[PDB]
RNA sequence: ACCAAAGCUAGCUCAACAUACUAAACAAAUACAAAAAUACACCAAAAUAAAAUAAAACAUUCACCUAACAUUAAAGUAUAGGAGAUAGAAAUUUUUAUCCUGACGCUAUAGAGAUAGUACCGUAAGGGAAAGAUGAAAGAAUAAAAUAAAAGUAAAAAAAAGCAAAGAUUACCCCUUCUACCUUUUGCAUAAUGGUUUAACCAGAAAAAAUCUAACAAAGAGAACUUUAGCUAGAUACCCCGAAACCAGACGAGCUACCCAUGAGCAGUUUAAAAGAACCAACUCAUCUAUGUGGCAAAAUAGUGAGAAGACUUGUAGGUAGAGGUGAAAAGCCUAACGAGCCUGGU
RNA sequence: CUAGCCCAAUACCGGACUAAUCUAUUGAAACAUAGAAGCAAUAAUGUUAAUAUGAGUAACAAGAAGCCUUUCUCCUCGCACACGCUUACAUCAGUAACUAAUAAUAUACUGAUAAUUAACAACCAAUAAACCAAAACAACACUAAAACGUUUAUUAAUUACAUUGUUAACCCAACACAGGAGUGCACCAAGGAAAGAUUAAAAGAAGUAAAAGGAACUCGGCAAACACAAACCCCGCCUGUUUACCAAAAACAUCACCUCUAGCAUUACUAGUAUUAGAGGCAAUGCCUGCCCAGUGACACCAGUUUAACGGCCGCGGUAUUCUGACCGUGCAAAGGUAGCAUAAUCACUUGUUCUCCAAAUAAGGACUUGUAUGAAUGGCCACACGAGGGUUUUACUGUCUCUUACUUCCAAUCAGUGAAAUUAACCUUCCCGUGAAGAGGCGGGAAUAAAAAAAUAAGACGAGAAGACCCUAUGGAGCUUUAAUUAACUAUUCCAAAAGUUAAUAACUUAACAUGGACUAGCAAUUUCGGUU
């Protein structure tokens, strides 16, 4: 991570968790199982639903890629037919 | 620093010049050729390779010259002569039976007839019988004689075809030329300069041989006995 | 090593580093190898005749001195050729072409002692 | 001058390449100038020569950004002042062929103000600058006789 | 054997490698009287 | 003769712009505080029979104002020559505009003193901030209601 | 009581403005071997930056890296990437003239290296210092006053026994009790490291998320953004020294390796011999031993040895320069450290 | 129990105070509230400066007397020039201190004043022609073929005195350094002084002499000696060269013999031309160099040829009573190690066995010899001469030794002057046993114990010196080699395109010098790397 950048002076993003992570306006971070593209037909179709469905990542995960992300991508986005703007937020989070 | 060169001097003369040994070293100052340098103090006789040279132009027929001396020369293994002829004297490369007070002809007309070949003699290759022993042969009319010169070479007349003469060098390879080149009979001196014996190692240092490097170097695919055949004869006819 | 702040005369280097100390030249080479001296290259010393010069190295200690007026070329124009110029065109007989008659000198290269080449030492 | 990858792959080796064109001894001829020279020119070079129909008009219309020679400028420089000045010296036994050919050429017609400057770099034209303005220092002689025939004059026309 | 005396001084060796033309005589000498001016020593050159 | 570890380095900058409606309360707050310490009087015109400074001086000595007085007048331009000749010579008596009222100049005079104009611009250039949006554009730029 | 200690100045540093930018001196001599008045010429040259580093390796890649477009945003966005490390725009937006300029910068181990690029050290490129303190008057030195405070000594050497001290004691010791300190370790009195001592210098630095405090609050921010209690401001945080190395450009063959010019030495004896013969001087090497080992010497002395008309020693001058030169290969020598010189820069 | 301020600590974490500076306001016998930092040193073999220990220790110097610079006692690197240093040279004066490693005073410090005078040396003609015939007492010759010159013709300002180097005790080595330094003269007619003054301990260095023995010492006859001789092997033919600074050799080179590569011109090779010139191997000479092209190279662009190219030259079993195997069976190879020598400088077994040498030998020499790992130009066997090479004998010789001793000089100790170095946490710095980070001056249990010098010996302080060079680790390097992985530039091939062109009624064909783009085969080479547990 490049905390202080050279032209501008400020903090960058990696790009890697960009194209492999989706942060919901609540903190949490979706990804996709590892391995749901790779042999098939050697997986039960158990294995392989369990593969297709998505998953959230951990508090340790999720601070890791808010540090390697910038704020651009922790903002309210009103998308057009967002499949996720249901998802955007929580609800009965009694902590 | 660039270094200049010792031969500069346009002008022939008989008298020997001083040279500056350089031992493999271009004009830069590097090494070039290894195991060259420190030998014995050496002046030039300066050699007048091309044979049949008139004095004036208002007389280019065939002249004879008087050999005056057969010298040692330390630049070439073969012995020097001083051969005058009306005003002028020059060195030549003495034959191998080349004494003190002969008479050496030079000649350019080519006849029907063959000549009589003797040793001082320069005629063309077109006038000379087809089996005559030959030396400084030439590989274009008023060149120069480039090739045979060495003590006790000597090349072999083959066959005279088209106007053009063919001859044999001492390395057995054929050269192809026109019969007009001039060439001179006979054998060149010191004929037993092969049979020398290096006494011992200082002699190479008197003639300026530096020794060979100690570095041991296993031999390669280059080396073994390599059988080829030989090669195809060597012509300096332009044909158009 | 040696020293490099120190000047680089002739008592410093070989038999054959011979540098002059700044004397000009007064001939050249034969031709035995000797040196051949021209007299025409030998400054002459034009010396004058001071036996009846009325004139000491010290002047009087009373006597006045003068406010400084260094000598300019328009002062030095007005003192020789002013009034020369002016009683001429005065005359009507003023020619702008020629002008030696005044001093004025169109080529140097005539005259002994020129003034832009500087032929004369001093 | 630049680098390329070896076998045209991205992840392979980096290798600096100097890519060179192809020179060629080829003789043109001018008309203006009427003289044949002796140049290394290019296929490039002969083909905008072929485009612009004639080596003249070549010189005559590239500029000198697309010409980048000196000897282009030169030439440029010399038929243009050829044509400024109407040389009779390109054919002093040939008027009609001489006219013939300063008429073909009238596209490019630059006064001589401006037909001596085009092929000159800043040291030559601050050297043709120098020459030009070198002028002798005048005596002071003139200057006062000038200002003293200038008193008189108005000491003449005052009374 | 014994080191040390390896300066061995000759005039004429000392002006020919170091002197003030065998610097001008080449690009990188006048480079290097060039840096010695800037820096402001007292002698460029031998 | 060595470099130093970590030193200063270069030029710096020790600048930061606090809230502007924390400024304005702030401003207010001395204001408010040199009120009930008795310690502002409000004049009128800020007229002076003469332009001698100890006649100001032996005023504020009367006056028990204190040894530090701030006035600060309307405008630049409209001060009387009396008063900026009687201010320009003393030191701990100094004359402000408007414009020119800040906290720090009010915590270094002991005693204030405002006219009645100065009064009137100071209460109409801080009770705007109370009722007001935040700015679309600078407020230099026009505005509905706002020059 | 000596040694000593303390000054406040010389001057520096960072910015602003600015004429618009190679200061002054240039009588003569100065690119002959610089400072040498004076003879028929030659003069000039360009061809990409690399690597040290990061990717915890290293091969594609690795911001700045001696090339102008500045500022507010877009935006660290689109994009480019062993799609890894990292790199990174643009379209489009904002920027009101002058003075108000000095210092919460240092005070002689600091601030420029500077009293100075000078002494000095190197053949050269190059490196590069330290050193000042009275007074109004020293044209007031039978000269006057403040500290007499560091370590080191003197005044004034010591008396059984012991990490040197503490408990104490009428009493210095005598009695009793405690295995120096940092660092590194499972564990150190450890005989594991570091330090004679004194003085002066010498080593934690960043605000993404968070906590605290405060302003305003469905709105906050003095323009661009963030907002389902949030927005703004402030305060809380992340060291020093050290390689072998790598690259680029200069400077080095006055030592040494080898060559090119130009010179010089070898006496006596045996030999038809100047025979890469023999004995042995000058001379050149350095076999063995003993001294020396911070020495006379960063390679020497003494004795003893080998060659000694030659492939011999040696003077002067020139050439070959490091991705190289040279080498009767010892991976030798290339200015006292060469499996590849040294200096500068990258740093 | 009596009072309280009411319960230990490493890495990391939290808090409250706070020394000294600067700033904004207080204060004015030196402070308060706030804001800032070059904000605090018992520790980096830390930087600079000064001080101690070692230590007044190591070390350093001037021949004698005299009437004071005159005579005696000794050793003999002196004079000049070139190169180099620049005044250090000369006269007078002073030295309390600074330089002499100490004084006296002075060529070496200080100040003033003077000096090196050209005949010696430096700078001191070109353009063409005649000119082959060495220097070495040069008569005349040898091979390695050899620097050094006149004359003739055309122009060479023409006229005293030009300019420059002239000292020295000196240069290069940090020094007033036992070192390094070219040339011509002589070996003294010129240069100098080994001892500052005493005593005559040890140990150390140098020398001389030594009864009887004469290598018995020792790895070795190293060193020394009244000796300074004769032989035998190993390795190199020989002279020679090499790791400046631990190896001079058996290493390298070498004459000789073999291989390859080249038919040719204006800067090497070479002003040469295959009896030549380069890239190499091995080593004079003598006898020889046996078989193999299977693999890898090189020519041949495929076959095919090459080993004095890189390199290789065999198993298993039985056989002539009892030991071997001339012989045979079978199998694989490209050939299956030939001649020679052989326990060697040659893996181990090995101190192989045997003879000579000695009283005794793992030493030396001669023989036997599969050395299953010798071996024939990466050369194999003998031989002359040679070698500061490595071993072995015979006398001679001797302090090497049995077995040391005596005396001198330098050292040494005292006196006088000057005066360092590594080292050092602080020490008021014993022995024994035990314990303990596993070897104690410091701990425990006991013994010992007035305090300080001076001279000796080195058992310990795991003594000093050098951030172990051996070993390992590091996702640290660098040199070298390639059958490591990616492949540049350059040099040699070849091909295509480009360019120039030529033939015929759209086709075919050639490239002197350069030379551009893209491919191919090789040299020269470039970048990087060498998984981990053990
Ligand atoms: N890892 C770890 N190290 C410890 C712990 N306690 C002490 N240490 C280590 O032990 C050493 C100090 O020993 P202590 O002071 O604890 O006796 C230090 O190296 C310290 O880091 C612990 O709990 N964990
Ligand atoms: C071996 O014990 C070692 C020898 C190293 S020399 C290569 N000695 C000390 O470390
Ligand atoms: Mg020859
Ligand atoms: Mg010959
Ligand atoms: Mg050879
Ligand atoms: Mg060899
Ligand atoms: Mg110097
Ligand atoms: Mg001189
Ligand atoms: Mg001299
Ligand atoms: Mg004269
Ligand atoms: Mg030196
Ligand atoms: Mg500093
Ligand atoms: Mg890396
Ligand atoms: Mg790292
Ligand atoms: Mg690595
Ligand atoms: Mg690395
Ligand atoms: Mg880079
Ligand atoms: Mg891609
Ligand atoms: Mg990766
Ligand atoms: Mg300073
Ligand atoms: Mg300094
Ligand atoms: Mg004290
Ligand atoms: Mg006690
Ligand atoms: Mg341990
Ligand atoms: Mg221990
Ligand atoms: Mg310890
Ligand atoms: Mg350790
Ligand atoms: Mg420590
Ligand atoms: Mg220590
Ligand atoms: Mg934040
Ligand atoms: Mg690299
Ligand atoms: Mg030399
Ligand atoms: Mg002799
Ligand atoms: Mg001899
Ligand atoms: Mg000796
Ligand atoms: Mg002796
Ligand atoms: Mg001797
Ligand atoms: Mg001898
Ligand atoms: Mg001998
Ligand atoms: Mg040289
Ligand atoms: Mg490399
Ligand atoms: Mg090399
Ligand atoms: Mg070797
Ligand atoms: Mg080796
Ligand atoms: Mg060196
Ligand atoms: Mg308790
Ligand atoms: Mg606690
Ligand atoms: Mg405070
Ligand atoms: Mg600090
Ligand atoms: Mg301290
Ligand atoms: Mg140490
Ligand atoms: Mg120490
Ligand atoms: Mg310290
Ligand atoms: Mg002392
Ligand atoms: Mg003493
Ligand atoms: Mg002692
Ligand atoms: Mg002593
Ligand atoms: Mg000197
Ligand atoms: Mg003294
Ligand atoms: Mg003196
Ligand atoms: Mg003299
Ligand atoms: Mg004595
Ligand atoms: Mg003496
Ligand atoms: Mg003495
Ligand atoms: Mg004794
Ligand atoms: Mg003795
Ligand atoms: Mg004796
Ligand atoms: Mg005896
Ligand atoms: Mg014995
Ligand atoms: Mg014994
Ligand atoms: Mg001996
Ligand atoms: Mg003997
Ligand atoms: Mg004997
Ligand atoms: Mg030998
Ligand atoms: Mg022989
Ligand atoms: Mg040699
Ligand atoms: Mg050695
Ligand atoms: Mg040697
Ligand atoms: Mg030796
Ligand atoms: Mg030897
Ligand atoms: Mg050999
Ligand atoms: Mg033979
Ligand atoms: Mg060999
Ligand atoms: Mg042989
Ligand atoms: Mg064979
Ligand atoms: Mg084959
Ligand atoms: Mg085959
Ligand atoms: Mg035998
Ligand atoms: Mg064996
Ligand atoms: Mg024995
Ligand atoms: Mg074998
Ligand atoms: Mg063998
Ligand atoms: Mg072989
Ligand atoms: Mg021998
Ligand atoms: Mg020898
Ligand atoms: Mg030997
Ligand atoms: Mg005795
Ligand atoms: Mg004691
Ligand atoms: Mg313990
Ligand atoms: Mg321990
Ligand atoms: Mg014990
Ligand atoms: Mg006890
Ligand atoms: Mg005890
Ligand atoms: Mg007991
Ligand atoms: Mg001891
Ligand atoms: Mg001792
Ligand atoms: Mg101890
Ligand atoms: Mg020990
Ligand atoms: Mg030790
Ligand atoms: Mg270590
Ligand atoms: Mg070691
Ligand atoms: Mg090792
Ligand atoms: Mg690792
Ligand atoms: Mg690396
Ligand atoms: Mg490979
Ligand atoms: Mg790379
Ligand atoms: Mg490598
Ligand atoms: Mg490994
Ligand atoms: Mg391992
Ligand atoms: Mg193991």
């Amino acid at each position: 991570v490049t905390y202080f950048s050279s032209r501008k002076g400020k903090r960058k993003t990696v790009k890697a968790v960009i194209y492999r992570f989706l942060r919901l306006h609540s903190g949490l971070w979706l990804r996709r199982k590892a391995g749901y593209k790779k042999k098939l037909w050697k997986k039960t179709a158990a294995r392989k639903r369990r593969l297709r469905e998505f998953v959230f990542c951990n508090k340790t995960q999720s601070k890791l890629l808010d540090k390697m992300t910038t704020s651009f991508w922790k903002r309210r986005n009103w998308y057009a037919d967002d499949p996720y703007q249901k998802y955007q937020d929580r609800t009965n989070l009694k902590v | 620093a660039t270094s200049v060169s010792w031969k500069s001097r346009t002008k022939y003369t008989v008298m020997p010049v001083k040279m500056r040994k350089s031992g493999g070293r271009n004009h830069t100052g590097q090494i070039q050729v290894h195991g060259i340098g420190g030998g014995h103090k050496q002046r030039y006789r300066m050699i007048d390779f091309l044979r049949f040279r008139p004095e004036h132009e208002s007389k280019p027929g065939p002249f004879e010259e008087k050999v005056i001396a057969v010298r040692y020369d330390p630049c070439r293994s073969a012995d020097i002569a001083l051969v005058a002829g009306g005003n002028r004297k020059r060195w030549i490369i003495a034959t191998e039976n080349m004494k003190a007070g002969d008479t050496v002809l030079n000649s350019d007309h080519i006849g029907r007839m063959a000549v009589a070949a003797r040793e001082g003699d320069a005629h063309p290759l077109g006038a000379l019988p087809v089996g005559t022993l030959i030396n400084n042969v030439e590989s274009e009319p008023g060149r120069g004689a480039q090739y045979i010169r060495a003590a006790g070479t000597c090349g072999v007349l083959l066959r005279k075809v088209n106007g053009t003469a063919i001859i044999q060098l001492p390395s057995k390879r054929q050269m192809q030329v026109l019969e007009t080149c001039i060439a001179t009979v006979g054998r060149v001196s010191n004929v037993d300069h092969n049979k020398r014996v290096i006494g011992k190692a200082g002699r190479n240092r008197w003639l300026g041989k530096r020794p060979n490097s100690g570095l041991w170097q296993r031999k390669g695919g280059w080396a073994g006995r390599k059988i080829r055949p030989l090669p195809p004869m060597k012509s300096y006819v332009k044909l158009p | 090593g040696a020293d490099r702040m120190s000047k680089w005369t002739s008592k410093r280097g070989p038999r054959t580093f011979c540098k002059g100390r700044g004397a000009k030249g007064t001939g050249f080479h034969g031709r035995d190898g000797k040196f051949v001296q021209i007299k025409e290259m030998i400054p002459e010393l034009v010396v004058p005749e001071l036996a009846g010069f009325k004139l000491k190295p010290y002047v009087n200690y009373r006597a006045p001195e003068g406010t400084d007026t260094p000598l300019t070329a328009k002062q030095l124009f007005l003192e020789t050729a002013a009034p020369a110029i002016e009683k001429d065109f005065k005359a009507g007989t003023f020619d702008p072409e020629h002008l030696e008659k005044y001093g004025f000198e169109p080529t140097q290269e005539g005259k002994l002692f020129q003034l832009y080449p500087k032929n004369f030492p001093r | 001058l630049g680098h390329r990858y070896v076998n045209n792959d991205k992840l392979s080796k980096r290798v600096r390449k100097v890519w060179k064109p192809q020179l060629f001894q080829r003789e043109l001829y001018s008309e203006i100038l009427d003289k044949r020279f002796t140049v290394t020119v290019t296929m490039r070079t002969l083909d905008l020569i072929d485009q612009a129909c004639g080596f003249d008009f070549y010189i005559l219309k590239t500029p000198k950004e697309d010409l980048c020679s000196k000897f282009g400028m030169d030439l440029k420089r010399g038929m243009l002042l050829r044509l400024a000045r109407q040389d009779p010296q390109l054919h002093p036994d040939d008027p009609a062929r001489r006219a013939a050919i300063y008429d073909r050429y009238k596209a490019f017609v630059i006064p001589e103000a401006e037909a001596e400057w085009v092929g000159l770099t800043l040291d030559e034209a601050v050297e043709k600058q120098r020459l030009l303005e070198e002028k002798d220092p005048i005596p002071l002689f003139k200057i006062f006789v000038e200002e003293l025939l200038g008193q008189l004059q108005q000491q003449a026309l005052s009374e | 054997k014994a080191r040390g005396n390896e300066y061995q001084p000759s005039n004429i060796k000392r002006k020919h490698k170091h002197g003030w033309v065998r610097r001008l005589r080449t690009p990188t000498g006048v480079q290097v009287i060039l840096r010695r001016m800037h820096k402001g020593r007292k002698s460029l050159s031998h | 003769g060595g470099g130093v570890a970590h030193g200063p380095r270069g030029p710096t900058s020790y600048y930061y712009m606090l809230p502007m409606k924390v400024r304005v309360q702030g401003l207010k707050v001395a204001l408010t505080v040199k009120l009930a310490q008795d310690d502002l009087h409000i004049v009128d015109s800020l007229e002076l029979p003469t332009a001698d400074p100890q006649y100001l001086i032996e005023l504020a000595r009367y006056r028990r104002w204190g040894d530090s007085v701030l006035l600060v007048d309307l405008e630049h331009e409209d001060m009387p020559q009396n008063v900026v000749a009687a201010t320009s010579g003393l030191k701990t008596f100094n004359l402000v505009p408007a414009v020119g009222l800040n906290v720090h100049s009010m915590l270094k005079h002991q005693t204030l003193v405002l006219t009645l104009p100065t009064v009137a611009f100071l209460e109409e250039k801080l009770l705007w901030h109370n009722s007001r949006y935040t700015p679309l554009y600078p407020f230099r730029l026009p505005y509905c209601d706002f020059p």
